[PDB]
Order: structure tokens, then C-alpha cells, then sequence
């Protein structure tokens, strides 16, 4: 019994998180631009400062 | 899991876009600036004495 | 169970460590105010203008 309970638990947590994944994917191709934007930023500072 | 990231990642996007903006134009008017304020602080130090 | 809810944990504050010159509000302000300092000077400077020029 308790196995089922927690079961039953689970999949409902599943289809909820699968449902905020979809939201979210619709926005990160661009990614491939981060740790340069990072350092570019930093050393924009480091120069004024 | 992947969730909590992709939102701590975008966050993190948005303030360095933010910031970008505004370091460029600074950043690219700083030479000519340190340049002419030195020379100018020499010239009227060379007055006070 | 446990072990992947403080794997996460490490993972977020890492990635917070390694961004914070940039983003925390602490190491914000402190060039916010170094740049205020500044603006003021100058703004001294060119109200003297003709002063300094005459000099």
C-alpha cells in the first residue's frame, strides 16, 4: 500500500515538471555566447576602474 | 534539476546585457580623456609655485 | 535522494561564486560610487572654466 501511494505520487510530479520543460526550452538557443559576455563585461570594468 | 539552472542562467543574462549597454560608450572616450585631463592637471600645477 | 539535493545546492552556489564581481549588489555599488566621485569633480572643473583659463 505504501508503495502504491508513493507511486501514484510520483507520476503526478512527473507530468508537472514536464510541463514547465516545454516553457522553457521555446527561449535558449543562444546560449553559446555566455563566459564570453561574462568577460567582456569584466574587462570593460577593470579598464574604467 | 536542469529546471533551476536554465533559470539562474537567464537571470544572469539579463544583468550583463544590462550593463553592456551602458560600459561601451565609456570605455571607448577613456584614452583621450586620461590623456588631456593629465597634460591639463601638469600645465596649472606649474602655476601654484 | 539526498545526495542530488545537495549536489544541486553546490552546483547553484558555484555558479553565483563566479559571477558575483558582476552581478551582487555589493561589488556594484562600490564602482557606482567611484564614479560619482568623478562626475562631481569634473563638473567642478568646468564650472571654473574661465578662472582656470586665465591662470
Amino acid at each position: 500500500q505504501l508503495l502504491i501511494k508513493q507511486i501514484r505520487d510520483m507520476r503526478s510530479e512527473h507530468v508537472a515538471l514536464q510541463n514547465q520543460q516545454k516553457l522553457a526550452e521555446k527561449v535558449d538557443r543562444k546560449i553559446s555566447d555566455k563566459d564570453e559576455n561574462i568577460q567582456k563585461t569584466r574587462c570593460m570594468w577593470n579598464t574604467i576602474m | 534539476r536542469d529546471l533551476t539552472l536554465l533559470q539562474r542562467e537567464e537571470r544572469l543574462r539579463d544583468l550583463i546585457e544590462k550593463q553592456d549597454e551602458v560600459l561601451t560608450p565609456v570605455v571607448t572616450s577613456k584614452d583621450p580623456f586620461k590623456d588631456n585631463y593629465t597634460t591639463f592637471a601638469t600645465a596649472l600645477d606649474s602655476t601654484r609655485h | 535522494a539526498e545526495i542530488n539535493q545537495k549536489s544541486l545546492e553546490l552546483e547553484l552556489l558555484r555558479l553565483e561564486k563566479e559571477t558575483a564581481d558582476i552581478t551582487h549588489p555589493l561589488y556594484l555599488g562600490q564602482k557606482h560610487q567611484a564614479l560619482q566621485a568623478m562626475n562631481s569633480h569634473l563638473e567642478a572643473v568646468l564650472r571654473e572654466k574661465r578662472s582656470l583659463r586665465q591662470r
